[PDB]
RNA sequence: GAAAUUGUUGAAAGGGAAGGGCAUUUGAUCAGACA
RNA sequence: GGAAUACUGCCAGCUGGGACUGAGGACUGCGACGUAAGUCAAGGAUGCUGGCAUAAUGGUUAUAUGCCGCCCGUCUUGAAA
RNA sequence: AAAUAUGUAAGAAGUCCUUGUUACUUAAUUGAACGUGGACAUUUGAAUGAAGAGCUUUUAGUGGGCCAUUUUUGGUAAGCAGAACUGGCGAUGCGGGAUGAACCGAACGUAGAGUUAAGGUGCCGGAAUACACGCUCAUCAGACACCACAAAAGGUGUUAG
RNA sequence: GCCCUGAAAAUGGAUGGCGCUCAAGCGUGUUACCUAUACUCUACCGUCAGGGUUGAUAUGAUGCCCUGACGAGUAGGCAGG
RNA sequence: GAGAACAGAAAUCUCCAGUAGAACAAAAGGGUAAAAGCCCCCUUGAUUUUGAUUUUCAGUGUGAAUACAAACCAUGAAAGU
RNA sequence: GGUUGCGGCCAUAUCUACCAGAAAGCACCGUUUCCCGUCCGAUCAACUGUAGUUAAGCUGGUAAGAGCCUGACCGAGUAGUGUAGUGGGUGACCAUACGCGAAACUCAGGUGCUGCAAUCU
C-alpha cells in the first residue's frame, strides 16, 4: 500500500462519570501516514474491544524509528491472510535492515507469490531473530555461511542512445 | 458546470415602464422616475410603479369611496391621490371639501368634487405642491370586483360561477347542481 | 457572517496533480477524497 | 399489444421542480366543522362582549 | 384481481401489542383534551369505531374540536406536489397529548428563569441552544495506568 | 434569356467513390492603411 | 555525552530562466519611498531601435499534408442502417 | 427487533398576571371558548444556506418510454417479462472504454495561457523500451471494470505456506 | 499462486493492430510525464440583475455610465429581427 | 383428568384443571373473558331532518364509514349505550 | 406498620408447595316471617349480629422453585445495514473504506409500588 512508517498509537475509551480513566491499549501499526496508521488502529481495536471510534479517543501517536538502521538484521514474521476461498496463519523470515524495510519487502512478497493485496493482510509479530541456528528457511540461512562471496554474471548495462557502435559483452 | 440552484436569466417580473404608448403617460413617468431616485421618499417610489400598471390593476375609484377615506379619523385634510380614473357615485348625497389627484376625472366626478369646491389635480400639479408626497392620501380601487375574477378557481365545492352564456333555468342548474339530480356540485 | 461574507473561493485543479491515480476513493485507500487532516495544506496550496 | 402498467418514476422529480408546499398557516382558522352548540353559544357570547367593548365608548 | 378496502395491509399494525390485549386502562379516558392540542395519533385494534384510517397511524395532528367522546384532529396530509388539510374525527382511544413539545416548554419556562436571575444581576444572558461542540484539550495520564499493546490475532476454526 | 444539363478553351487534382471540419505550405487573386 | 543530518512544516528571506496577455484612456482611490523637494512597480504598457512601405503582413480561392468527418428527411425506447 | 426511510416540535400567531361576555357547561361566576388592562425585544431561543418571498390567470407539448447500481416477482433461462428508490438515455455534444444510445470523466457562448479528470506513455500515438520486489515458458500462454464467457475434476511443472 | 489437462463448428482474422517472454505478461509499490468543450486567470459577445445620470448651450432616456453573475437542448412557449 | 345402573369409542349426572387452545352467517386477518362468546328479559335507533368528515380521489361521483347538531323512541336502578 | 371501601400503574402483583398471622377489620358463619330468585335459600334476596370459627378466604414469609421485571465493555462492535471504488472472484459470493448497529446467549440483581377516605394494640 505505500513507503512504510511504524507508529505506536494509543487510544481508549471515551472517559465518563462512573469510569474516568479507562484502561488504554497500544498497537503498533505499519502505514505510511498516520491518517491511515490511525484508522488502521481502529480497525483492529474492534477486532478486539467493544469500542468504535464514535466512542473512543486517540490519546497519542508517535513514529517509532528504527534503532540500528545500518545493521543487518535477520526478520521472522507472522502474518494472516486471506485467499480466495479461506483465510490462513504463516510464517515468512525476512533479512533487511530495518523493520520498516522488512514489512514493504513482505506486502510485496504476498502479493506477488499469494496474490493477495493490503485490506487482506494482518500483521501478527515482527520480531528480530536474535541467534542464527534459529533462522529457519533455507533462502535465508543460505546468507549466513562463513565468508560469503559470489558472482554476479551476465552483466547488462543500460545503454543511453539507441544507437551504438561496439556491440557489448557481458563481462564483470 | 455549477450545480444551478434557481433558474438562469430570470426577468424580474415586474413592468419597469407602462406598457401604454401615451407621451403625456410617458412624460409623468418621466417626471416620477426622477423624484423616486433623488429624493427618497416612499409616496414617489409606489406612484412611479402605479404609473405602470395595466388597465385592470387600476380599477377606478369613486367619489364616495373618496368621501369615505377622508371620514377617516385624523385625515380631512388629507389629499387624496389616485392613479387611475375618478368616477361619480350618485348614491352620496354630500361630498366634503379637499383636493384630488388623479390621472382621470370623469365629467361627473369633476363636477361633483368642484360643485363643493374642491380642486381637481394632475399627478405633475400634485408633484410641485408635495414632491415627498407631504399630507397624501393613496387610494386604490377594487381589483377582484371585475366579472372575469368570478369565474377564477372553478371546481367542485368551489362556488364560483360557470363560464356561461344564456342563463336562465335548464342552463346548468340540473345534473350536478342539485342532490335530486344526480347528486350537488 | 465573517464566513459566509467570502464568497466560495475558487481554486484551480492541483499543480503538482492529485498524488493518486484514481480520485474517487477515499484518502486512506490511496485516494483523494473524505478528511485528509493536515494533509489538506499541501493540496490546496497546490490549487491556490 | 401488452405495454407498461405503472411505475412511479420520475414523478418526485416533477414534484420538486415547484414543489411540495409547506401547508401555509393562519392566525385564526376556520371553525369549520366544529361543535354547532359551541358555536351557536360562541356567537351570543360575542356578541355581548362586542357590545360591551362598544359600550366602552360611552 | 386487487383488493384495497378500508383496513387492507394493517395486519400487524392495528395488533394488539404482546400480553397487552383487553379493557383498556381507565386513564385513557381520565385524560381531558383541549383546542390546540397537539395529539399523537395510534389506533386501537380493540376499539372499533372511530378509527383512524391506517395512513395516520403515526402522525401527529392538532385538536380543533372537542366532542363527547372525540377530538377532531387537523393532519396535513400532501397528495401530489403539495399539502391539504384533513380533520379526523377520532375517539378518545385512539389519541394522546405528544411530548413532542414539553421540551420547548420546559426550555421556555426554564429560558424566562434564567433571564431574571441573569438581567436582573447585571446580565450575561446566553440562553440558545448550541450543538455538540468538539472536545477541548486534555492530559491523560499514566499512574496505574500504563498502556497495554495489542496485536491482531491468528486464524482459528472453534466447532 | 436563370437552373438542371451540354460542347469547346484555360487552369488543377485523381493507387477501390466524391464532398466536409480545424490548421498551415504552395499557386492564383485582391481590399485597406500609409504618405 | 554532545553534535550533524534526514523527514515534515514555516518565512509579509533573496534571486535566475521561459511562456501567454497589455482590457482601460485627463485628473479623482488606497498606499509606498524620502528631512524635504520630490519620487514610485501604488484604481489595466511604456520606453528605445531597426526593417518594409508592398502583395511584404492580411483576405479570398485552388491544391497538398496532419488529425478528424457515415445520408438527410421521418416515425421510433433505439437509424448510417 | 435494526439500518435506511417516516409524523410533529425548536416562540411576538410566544410566555405570564389582573378579570369582562354567553342562550354552551358546572353543585357552583364552576368551566369552555373569545376578549379588555399589564410585565419581558432580538442569544427572541439549534445548525447551514437563501441571485428574495408570496400570490393570480391563461395556454403548449406529453399521456408507446428505454437503460445502470441496489432492493425485487414470474421463468431453467434470455439482449425475456413485471414492480421499488435514485441516477441516466430519450432531448446531449465534449474526453476515455479501438468500435458502440444508457458505463467512466465531464455537461457545451467566441477565444488565449495554464492545470487536471477518467484513461494512458515499446511502435502505430501525445507521454519513462522509468524505477523496484516477486511470479509465470504454455506443440492453440497472457494481457484490465461494464464487455463481449467457461465448470466440476486432475498434474511428481514451478512457487510460497 | 502462476502455468498445464479438462477445452468440439462451420468465408480467413483478431489482447484495437504490430508485436512482446529478467515482457510490451500477472500481483504490488514509487516517481515522473501526456491530454477534455471540465477547473483557475484574461479579452470579446449576449442574457439576467444591481447602481448612477434630464442640466442646458448638440446628436439615441426605448438612452448613456459603473458593476456582478450566468450561457447544453428535442417537443414546445415566448422575444428581438 | 377423575367419578355414576343399563351405557359401549360416542347418550345423560358431578367435580377438578383450563389465556381462550372455542365461539362470533360467510374468505381471511385483526379484535373480544363478570365480553364481542352461551342462556334469559325487554324491545325496533334497521327510525325522522339536513350539513361536516375519512378511504378510493380530480381531493369529482358512487360505495362504505366516522364524529357531532335538531327530533322522536328503546333499554337499564343508573352512569350510559 | 395492619385493615377496609374506592382506586392508579396492571406479574417485581402471576404460578407451584409449605409455614406464620396479634389487635381491629374483612371473612366464613346462623335464620326463612317479609321484598326477591331458584330443579336446589349452593348462587341470588331478606332477617339476626345473636349461636359459632381462623379451617378456608385474605395478608405475609420460605424455595441453588417455574414465570416475570431490571442491569452489564456476558455475548458482540458479532448478525444485519446507509454510503464508496475501473476493489477480489468464471461464478456463487467475499474483503476493504466513512458511518449506524441488533436478537439469542451468559452472569448478576429483584419479586408489587402508590392515591383518597374511614378504622386498629
Ligand atoms: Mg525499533
Ligand atoms: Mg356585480
Ligand atoms: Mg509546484
Ligand atoms: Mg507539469
Ligand atoms: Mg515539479
Ligand atoms: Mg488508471
Ligand atoms: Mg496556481
Ligand atoms: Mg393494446
Ligand atoms: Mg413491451
Ligand atoms: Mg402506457
Ligand atoms: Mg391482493
Ligand atoms: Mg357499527
Ligand atoms: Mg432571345
Ligand atoms: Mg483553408
Ligand atoms: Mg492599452
Ligand atoms: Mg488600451
Ligand atoms: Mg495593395
Ligand atoms: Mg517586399
Ligand atoms: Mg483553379
Ligand atoms: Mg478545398
Ligand atoms: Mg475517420
Ligand atoms: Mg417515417
Ligand atoms: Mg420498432
Ligand atoms: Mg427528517
Ligand atoms: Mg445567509
Ligand atoms: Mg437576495
Ligand atoms: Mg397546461
Ligand atoms: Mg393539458
Ligand atoms: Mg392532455
Ligand atoms: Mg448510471
Ligand atoms: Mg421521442
Ligand atoms: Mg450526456
Ligand atoms: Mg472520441
Ligand atoms: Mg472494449
Ligand atoms: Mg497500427
Ligand atoms: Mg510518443
Ligand atoms: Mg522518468
Ligand atoms: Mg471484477
Ligand atoms: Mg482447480
Ligand atoms: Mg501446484
Ligand atoms: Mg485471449
Ligand atoms: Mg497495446
Ligand atoms: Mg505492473
Ligand atoms: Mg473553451
Ligand atoms: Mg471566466
Ligand atoms: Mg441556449
Ligand atoms: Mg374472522
Ligand atoms: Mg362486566
Ligand atoms: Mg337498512
Ligand atoms: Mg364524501
Ligand atoms: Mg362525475
Ligand atoms: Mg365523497
Ligand atoms: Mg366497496
Ligand atoms: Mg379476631
Ligand atoms: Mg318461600
Ligand atoms: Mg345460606
Ligand atoms: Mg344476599
Ligand atoms: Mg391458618
Ligand atoms: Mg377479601
Ligand atoms: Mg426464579
Ligand atoms: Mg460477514
Ligand atoms: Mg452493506
Ligand atoms: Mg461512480
Ligand atoms: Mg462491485
Amino acid at each position: 500500500m505505500a513507503h512504510f512508517k511504524e507508529y505506536q498509537v494509543i487510544g481508549r475509551r471515551l472517559p465518563t462519570e462512573s469510569v474516568p480513566e479507562p484502561k488504554l491499549f497500544r498497537m503498533r501499526i505499519f502505514a505510511s501516514n498516520e491518517v491511515i496508521a490511525k484508522s488502521r488502529y481502529w480497525y483492529f481495536l474492534q477486532k478486539l474491544h467493544k469500542v468504535k471510534k464514535a466512542s473512543g479517543e486517540i490519546v497519542s501517536i508517535n513514529q517509532i524509528n528504527e534503532a540500528h538502521p545500518t545493521k543487518v538484521k535477520n526478520f521472522g514474521v507472522w502474518v494472516r491472510y486471506d485467499s480466495r476461498s479461506g483465510t490462513h496463519n504463516m510464517y515468512k523470515e525476512i533479512r533487511d535492515v530495518s523493520r520498516v524495510a522488512a514489512v514493504e519487502t513482505l506486502y510485496q512478497d504476498m502479493a506477488a507469490r499469494h496474490r493477495a493485496r493490503f485490506r487482506s493482510i494482518h500483521i501478527l509479530k515482527v520480531a528480530e531473530i536474535e541467534k542464527t541456528a534459529d533462522v529457519k528457511r533455507q533462502y535465508v540461512k543460505q546468507f549466513l555461511t562463513k565468508d560469503l562471496k559470489f558472482p554476479l554474471p551476465h552483466r547488462v548495462q543500460k545503454s543511453t542512445k539507441t544507437f551504438s557502435y561496439k556491440r557489448p559483452s557481458t563481462f564483470y | 458546470g455549477i450545480d444551478h440552484t434557481s433558474k438562469q436569466h430570470k426577468r424580474s417580473g415586474h413592468r419597469t415602464a407602462p406598457k401604454s404608448d401615451n407621451v403625456y403617460l410617458k412624460l409623468l413617468v418621466k417626471l416620477y422616475t426622477f423624484l423616486a431616485r433623488r429624493t427618497d421618499a416612499p409616496f414617489n417610489k409606489v406612484v412611479l410603479k402605479a404609473l405602470f400598471l395595466s388597465k385592470i390593476n387600476r380599477p377606478p375609484v369613486s367619489v364616495s369611496r373618496i368621501a369615505r377615506a377622508l371620514k377617516q379619523e385624523g385625515a380631512a385634510n388629507k389629499t387624496v391621490v389616485v392613479v387611475g380614473t375618478v368616477t361619480d357615485d350618485a348614491r352620496i348625497f354630500e361630498f366634503p371639501k379637499t383636493t384630488v389627484a388623479a390621472l382621470r376625472f370623469t365629467a361627473g366626478a369633476r363636477a361633483k368634487i368642484v360643485k363643493a369646491g374642491g380642486e381637481c389635480i394632475t399627478l405633475d400639479q400634485l408633484a410641485v405642491r408635495a414632491p415627498k408626497g407631504q399630507n397624501t392620501l393613496i387610494l386604490r380601487g377594487p381589483r377582484n370586483s371585475r366579472e372575469a375574477v368570478r369565474h377564477f378557481g372553478m371546481g367542485p365545492h368551489k362556488g364560483k360561477a360557470p363560464r356561461i352564456l344564456s342563463t336562465g333555468r335548464k342552463f346548468e342548474r340540473a345534473r350536478g347542481r342539485r342532490r335530486s339530480k344526480g347528486f350537488k356540485v | 457572517q465573517a464566513n459566509n461574507f467570502l464568497w466560495p473561493f475558487k481554486l484551480s485543479n492541483p499543480s503538482g496533480g492529485w498524488g493518486v491515480p484514481r480520485k474517487f476513493k477515499h484518502f486512506i485507500q490511496g485516494g483523494s477524497f473524505g478528511n485528509r487532516e493536515e494533509f489538506i495544506n499541501k493540496l490546496v496550496k497546490s490549487m491556490n | 399489444a401488452k405495454s407498461k402498467n405503472h411505475t412511479a418514476h420520475n414523478q418526485t422529480r416533477k414534484a420538486h421542480r415547484n414543489g411540495i408546499k409547506k401547508p401555509k398557516t393562519y392566525k385564526y382558522p376556520s371553525l369549520k366543522g366544529v361543535d354547532p352548540k359551541f358555536r351557536r353559544n360562541h356567537k351570543h357570547a360575542l356578541h355581548g362582549t362586542a357590545k360591551a367593548l362598544a359600550a366602552a365608548k360611552k | 384481481g386487487k383488493s384495497h378496502g378500508y383496513r387492507s395491509r394493517t395486519r400487524y399494525m392495528f395488533q394488539r401489542d404482546f400480553r397487552k390485549h383487553g379493557a383498556v386502562h381507565l386513564s385513557t379516558y381520565l385524560k381531558v383534551y383541549k383546542v390546540g392540542d397537539i395529539v399523537d395519533i395510534k389506533a386501537n385494534g380493540s376499539i372499533q369505531k372511530g378509527m383512524p384510517h391506517k395512513f395516520y397511524q403515526g402522525k401527529t395532528g392538532v385538536v380543533y374540536n372537542v366532542t363527547k367522546s372525540s377530538v377532531g384532529v387537523i393532519i396535513n396530509k400532501m397528495v401530489g406536489n403539495r399539502y391539504l388539510e384533513k380533520r379526523l374525527n377520532l375517539r378518545v382511544e385512539h389519541i394522546k397529548h405528544s411530548k413532542c413539545r414539553q421540551e420547548f416548554l420546559e426550555r421556555v419556562k426554564a429560558n424566562a428563569a434564567k433571564r431574571a436571575e441573569a438581567k436582573a444581576q447585571g446580565v450575561a444572558v446566553q440562553l440558545k441552544r448550541q450543538p455538540a461542540q468538539p472536545r477541548e484539550s486534555r492530559i491523560v495520564s499514566t499512574e496505574g495506568n500504563v498502556p497495554q499493546t495489542l496485536a491482531p490475532v491468528p486464524y482459528e476454526t472453534f466447532i
